[PDB]
């Protein structure tokens, strides 16, 4: 009686599979018929019905209206959909310019926490001030009357953890934030580079708790006036807006300008005036009690023997960064694979350590014109 | 007070409802208005005919049909959905003594104080022949309101 | 004059030429020399002002108001100041 | 009894009736897709719908169409779309962008490290580099260090260098994809950037590559400008090449090898415990 | 050839405030009226369809709807048959696509004597109706 039943019973893992496919195949029609829309910002209003709207193509058209939208929200600086054809308002939608996923990508998954940029304590004080304070309890700088810090510098030679700030903060405050590279906005076809500084700063209005970063700028930050120059325009007016939204009557307050560099230098004179940076927060090379706890921070995961001395490494450490730190940790483990060593000879750290004071033999030394 | 402005539309078909039903001995013909009485000015965007017979030797019997309520109800909403019931008008000038006994008919329909539309079909009147009155507290009296013409590309044109 | 009614493309006026005559400049970039309406005038317009255009020929067909459309139009006043010359 | 079995036999030659149905929706589906498909940059993912940008400039409003879905669509994306309707036919063929100009892909060269003598000293610098850490990568996580992410190897002009990258790139039978530093210099600004942006986007799907640069002299200057001597042109190229290394890249399957001839001009920042470890002579 | 159509003026003005209502999606409506002989077509009253998002397609037709409307209608005092139906193209003239043709053959085999009307409540409000 259960011979037949089975037979049944195996076709039912095929037939809802093939009801999935008769429904999704049918939808699909049905969206063929849908056209496209155009679409385009209100720019101002002619008449009841009739208002004026610049389409994205470039040129600008008189259309209409339906009773099928609020025409409180068809005001100016609303950013319609328009028709392909009859070229009249659709449907309405929020204000979204060039969404570019690399920039609202701020890698939101933990790696580098507050305990691994430490021994920059004296200097991370610095950042909770002008991040933390005034997004915890902005009334503060009411009570007193300072204007709450706007741009914030960051300096020193490379290698110290300067760009290890920026991750810290995203895995910690959870706050929006937007990786600004000097490099990425660039790219030039007409006036390009300077609107791409203008949609960033367009989301500052819509989310408040936003800081805008900015990643080792040698180049949009300098001032370099206009002579010959090849045809700078596009670089001349791309640090005219970085200065402009930092500076016109378009008040703020909630965003935070974070910039990187390596050598104050190299930057517009007219940015480093108080007005735009208020606070230039420096992160020199730390000090022999300073660098004693980087070395505890990459040797945390690295499995070595019980008797560990870290001190040795201190005295041998000249000129070195955070960055220099690591590169000694992972120099040692290559040691103990010719030897087929599972855990890193202590001795065997101090090899590394002696081999990264002869790869610089470059600079390594930069006071008098830094800041 | 408030306003009453009816489109050429709704004014044109209540008065082409006479001939094309062929109503004679004497007759009305009632229909439906549609449109917004919530704001100052009623604008009637809408209007229809229902079929309406009443003795006149006997006052006392009427009869109105409501699946034509129904029907135009779920007609209006599947074309526009903001056209709602805010009364009905007749087909003469002259009252009669049936419009307290109809406005107990829409009352339950309508979700806002019916509008008695009167509009005169054989225009033996000066200027616009059409009247507004609005039943309320008195038993009950009808208020009438200024009838304007609406101004709009969709009808003047 | 109702003709059109539609779609219009956002032209600017230059210069004139001759009666019920002008050359245009549209948004698209094209310049293209078309007759003026006859219940438009050339007085009643201005050297800078900005009209409309067909949506094919590109013919002069409504003179909108002396307002342009550049950003926002700024009017000026959205919660501006905060402080005083004191 | 006999009733709930002729139910469910009478149910899939129901289906099967269907099934030519939808066979035939399937032609018209084949029938509407033509071979152009143009390209539209998706910039947006209430309702489920899509924004598209064309090529040309054009930002066009479609509803979500079922033959793409709402989880496997991104912001930056390039799909086809159709040229009247302006609906997305097409899907995204594991590709974004391009690789505009010069883009070397070889399968393997002919040469081996038979083909010289007493360099073995650096080829053992080079093993524990771009080679050990790809069979060898479950074993240094044990240990607990993270994989070097290149050498620098310059020496004297003529010894060495772009031979032993020849050999790099064939016994160890992978991806080989060569960027030059010359090349990365063009009159149009950003397009020097673009070039080292694209490199390395695509460097994660096409496995660890081993980005060799050759000739790094032309990169890595800076100094200032006063006056004369324009600059900054070339060290927008430099930025690019930083940033891509450090905060977004450079952790297991991103390896780049750099040679050049003399190290008395470059940038002092080049050299990281991120980008360049070894110092090889 | 020329043909003269009457259309009585209470379906002008229905036929525009359907119409021009809503811009977009391009409605549509029937209509009722009689014939004389082959050469002559006239339009008394016109008939409403219900709204769909497919714009004018064999699917926005719905039998059902259409057939319990036109018996309130026969007691109404509307004695005429369906005489066709009016689509309307706002922006531009008056044109039949391959949609509106191929949906045109659908009601060949029903009656023969179907009139498809272009109707512009768009452009037509400078005076002149274009129809």
């Amino acid at each position: 009686h259960r011979r037949y039943d089975d037979q049944l019973k195996q076709r039912r893992q095929n037939i809802r599979d093939l009801e999935k496919l008769y429904d999704k195949t049918e939808n699909d029609i049905k969206a063929l018929q849908s056209i496209g829309q155009l679409i385009g910002e209100v720019m101002k209003e002619l008449s009841e019905e009739k208002y004026i709207v610049k389409a994205s193509s470039g040129p600008r058209y008189i259309v209409g209206v339906r009773n099928s939208v609020d025409r409180s929200k068809l005001k100016k600086g609303v950013r319609v959909t328009l028709d392909i054809t009859t070229l009249t308002i659709m449907r309405i939608l929020p204000r979204e310019t060039d969404p570019l996923v690399y920039n609202m990508t701020s890698f939101e998954q933990g790696e580098i926490t507050f305990d691994g940029i430490g021994g920059l304590t004296e200097q991370i004080r610095e950042l909770r001030e002008v991040i933390e304070l005034p997004l915890k309890n902005p009334e503060i700088f009411q009570r007193v009357g300072i204007k709450p810090p706007k741009g914030v510098l960051l300096y020193g030679p490379p290698g110290t953890g300067k760009t290890l700030l920026a991750k810290a903060v995203a895995a910690t405050i959870g706050a929006n934030f937007i990786f600004s590279p000097a490099s990425g906005i660039v790219d030039k076809y007409i006036g390009e580079s300077a609107r791409i500084i203008r949609e960033m700063f367009a989301y500052a209005k819509e989310h408040e708790p936003c800081i805008i970063f900015m990643d080792e700028v040698d180049a949009i930050g300098g001032r370099r006036f206009s002579e010959g120059t090849s045809a700078d325009r596009e670089i001349q007016r791309t640090l005219m807006e970085l200065l402009t939204q930092m500076d016109g009557f378009d008040n703020l307050g909630q965003t935070k300008i974070i910039m990187a560099t390596n050598r104050p230098d190299t930057l517009d004179p007219a940015l480093l005036r108080p007005g735009r940076l208020d606070r230039k927060v420096e992160i020199p090379l730390p000090n022999e009690a300073g660098r004693l706890e980087i070395f505890k921070i990459h040797t945390a995961k690295v499995k070595k023997t019980g008797e560990f001395d870290f001190e040795a490494a201190v005295k041998m450490s000249d000129g070195f960064n955070g960055a220099d730190i690591r590169n000694c940790a992972t120099e040692a483990g290559f040691f103990a694979i010719r030897d087929d060593r599972d855990h890193i000879n202590p001795d065997d750290l101090m090899k590394a350590v002696r081999k990264v004071a002869e790869v610089k033999k470059l600079e390594g030394t930069i006071e008098y014109q830094k800041l | 007070h408030e306003k009453v402005t009816i489109a050429p539309l709704v004014l044109l078909s209540a008065l082409d409802h006479y001939e094309r039903t062929q109503t004679k001995e004497n007759k009305r013909c009632v229909g439906v208005i549609l449109g917004d009485a919530n704001s100052s000015t009623i604008r009637v965007t809408n209007s229809f005919a229902l079929p309406f017979e009443e003795d006149e030797k006997n006052s006392d019997v009427w009869f109105l049909d409501h699946n034509y309520i129904e029907n135009m109800n779920e007609m209006c909403k599947k074309i526009n959905a903001k056209e709602k019931l805010i009364g009905w008008y007749h087909s003469g000038p002259k009252l009669r003594a049936s419009d307290l006994k109809i406005n107990e008919l829409f009352k339950k329909y309508t979700q806002n104080n019916p509008l008695l539309l009167i509009v005169d079909v054989k225009q033996q009147g000066v200027g616009l022949p059409t009247d507004a009155y609005v039943a309320i507290e008195q038993e009950k009296t009808f208020l009438h309101l200024p009838c304007t013409i609406e101004a709009e590309e969709a009808e003047e044109i | 004059k109702r003709i059109q009614s539609v779609p219009l493309v956002i032209g600017q006026f230059l210069e004139p030429i001759d009666q019920n005559t002008g050359i245009v400049s549209s948004t698209t970039g094209m310049s293209y020399v078309v007759r003026i309406l006859s219940t438009l005038d050339r007085e009643l317009l201005k050297p800078s002002m900005s009209v409309a255009l067909h949506r094919h020929s590109n013919a002069l067909v409504d003179i909108l108001p002396p307002d342009s459309d550049s950003s926002i139009s700024v009017m000026g006043e959205n919660e501006k100041p905060d402080v005083t010359y004191a | 009894i006999r009733i709930f079995r002729s139910e469910l036999q009478r149910l899939s030659h129901e289906n099967n009736v269907m099934l030519e149905k939808i066979k035939d929706n399937k032609e018209k589906i084949k029938n509407n897709r033509q071979l152009p498909y143009l390209v539209a940059n998706v910039v947006e993912v209430v309702g489920k719908a899509a924004v598209v940008k064309t090529s040309s400039r054009q930002t066009v409003f479609l509803p979500m169409v079922g033959l793409v879905d709402p989880d496997k669509l991104k912001p930056n994306d390039l799909v086809g779309v159709n040229k009247d309707s302006y609906l997305i036919l097409d899907t995204l063929p594991s590709e974004f962008d391009s690789r505009v100009k010069a883009m070397e892909v070889d399968e393997k060269p002919t040469e081996t490290y038979s083909d010289v003598g007493g360099l073995d000293k650096q080829i053992e610098e080079l093993v524990e580099a771009i080679v050990l850490p790809m069979k060898r990568a479950d074993k240094f996580k044990d240990m607990g260090i993270r994989a070097p992410k290149g050498a620098l190897m310059y020496g004297p002009p003529g010894t060495g260098k772009t031979l032993l990258a020849r050999a790099c790139a064939a016994q160890t039978n992978a991806t080989f994809l060569k960027l030059a530093a010359p090349q990365l210099v063009q009159m149009y600004i950003g397009e020097g950037a673009k070039l080292v942006r694209d490199a390395f986007a695509l460097a994660k799907e096409k496995a660890p590559t081993i980005i060799f640069i050759d000739e790094l002299d032309a990169i890595g200057t800076k100094r200032f400008d006063s006056e004369k001597s324009g600059d900054r042109e070339v060290q927008r190229t430099m930025l690019e090449l930083l940033n891509q290394l450090d905060g977004f890249s450079s952790d297991d399957r991103v390896k780049v090898l750099a040679a050049t001839n003399r190290v008395d001009v470059l940038d002092p920042a080049l050299l990281r415990s991120g980008r360049l470890d070894r110092k090889i002579e | 050839t020329k043909e003269t159509v009457y259309i009585s003026s209470i379906a002008l003005l229905k036929m525009l405030k359907h119409g021009r209502a809503g811009v977009p999606m391009e409605v549509m409506g029937l209509m009722l009226g009689e014939f004389v002989d082959d050469y002559t077509v006239n339009v008394v009253d016109v008939f409403a369809m219900p709204q769909s998002g497919t714009g004018v397609s064999v699917e926005a037709v719905d039998d059902v709807f259409q057939a319990k409307m036109m018996d309130m209608l026969k007691q109404t005092g509307r004695d005429q048959m369906v005489v066709g139906w009016y689509h309307s193209h706002p922006g531009f003239g008056c044109w039949l696509s391959s949609v509106d043709v191929n949906t045109q053959k659908s009601f060949e085999q029903l009656n023969s004597r179907a009139v498809a009307v272009v109707v512009d409540p768009i452009q037509s409000v400078k005076g002149k109706v274009v129809i």
